[PDB]
């Protein structure tokens, strides 16, 4: 989801 | 002092909400802007948290989880501090372009919650909290809420939290008097955060009804993670009972 994607940057 | 150096170096700077201040204080406009500001600040919280001493000792799922659970309290705490330091807690300094007076407190339908947060902000003055105490306490807040069934690798967390408590001691170093009060102030964050969680959750559920826009990350976190907390699967770690 969106948070993991953000965290991944 | 290596530890304080780091915290000072990684502290986020200014974050704006993008609020239209030239425009009537609508409930929907105010909360759409708080929701956008929430998203903006969560990005900064992530980049901060990832940079903290020892953070990579944690399993990467526990890394993600502790940020997600702690996000609201961290924001509440930083905001009280901004409020304290910019306006002596006269108003709530959410962002340079989203400063809440009583009127906005009322129109946001968050008056009771805003009252708690102003009282928190007054505490920073009443106790003469130093910028370095603030920084240590805020870092510890990140490690102050976890699932009752524990984390994926709990031992690494326990150790990290342990070392953040000790770093609070060091800085304190009457001491016992200081530590009592600061640990009390830290516990005081959690029930505010919990009222904020509830409000945010209810608003998400009724948001198409009230024309309040939720960004991506906010809707996900409030629907997936926050109910863990509100259902009691995830709880704060309190210094004092409570
Ligand atoms: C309504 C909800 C999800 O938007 C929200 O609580 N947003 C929000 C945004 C920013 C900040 N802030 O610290 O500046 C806070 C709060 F932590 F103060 F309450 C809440």
């Amino acid at each position: 989801g969106a948070f993991q994607n953000l965290f991944q940057s | 002092p290596i530890f304080l150096n780091v915290l000072e170096a990684i502290e986020p700077g200014v974050v704006c909400a993008g609020h239209d201040n030239n425009q009537p204080d609508s409930f929907a406009a105010l909360l759409s802007s708080l929701n956008e500001l929430g998203e903006r600040q969560l990005v900064h919280v992530v980049k901060w948290a990832k940079a903290l001493p020892g953070f990579r000792n944690l399993h990467v799922d526990d890394q993600m989880a502790v940020i997600q659970y702690s996000w609201m309290g961290l924001m509440v705490f930083a905001m009280g501090w901004r409020s304290f330091t910019n306006v002596n807690s006269a108003m709530l300094y959410f962002a340079p372009d989203l400063v809440f007076n009583e009127y906005r407190m009322h129109k946001s339908r968050m008056y009771s919650q805003c009252v708690r947060m102003r009282h928190l902000s007054q505490e920073f003055g009443w106790l003469q909290i130093t910028p370095q105490e603030f920084l240590c306490m805020k870092a510890l807040l990140l490690f102050s809420i976890i699932p009752v069934d524990g984390l994926k690798n709990q031992k690494f967390f326990d150790e990290l939290r342990m070392n953040y408590i000790k770093e609070l001691d060091r800085i304190i170093a009457s001491c016992s008097r200081r530590f009592y009060q600061l640990t009390k102030l830290l516990d005081s964050v959690q029930p505010i955060a919990r009222e904020l969680h509830q409000f945010a959750f209810d608003l998400l559920i009724k948001s198409h009804m009230v024309s309040v826009d939720f960004p991506e990350m906010m809707a996900e976190i409030i629907s997936v993670q926050v109910p863990k907390i509100l259902s009691g699967k995830v709880k704060p770690i309190y210094f004092h009972t409570q």
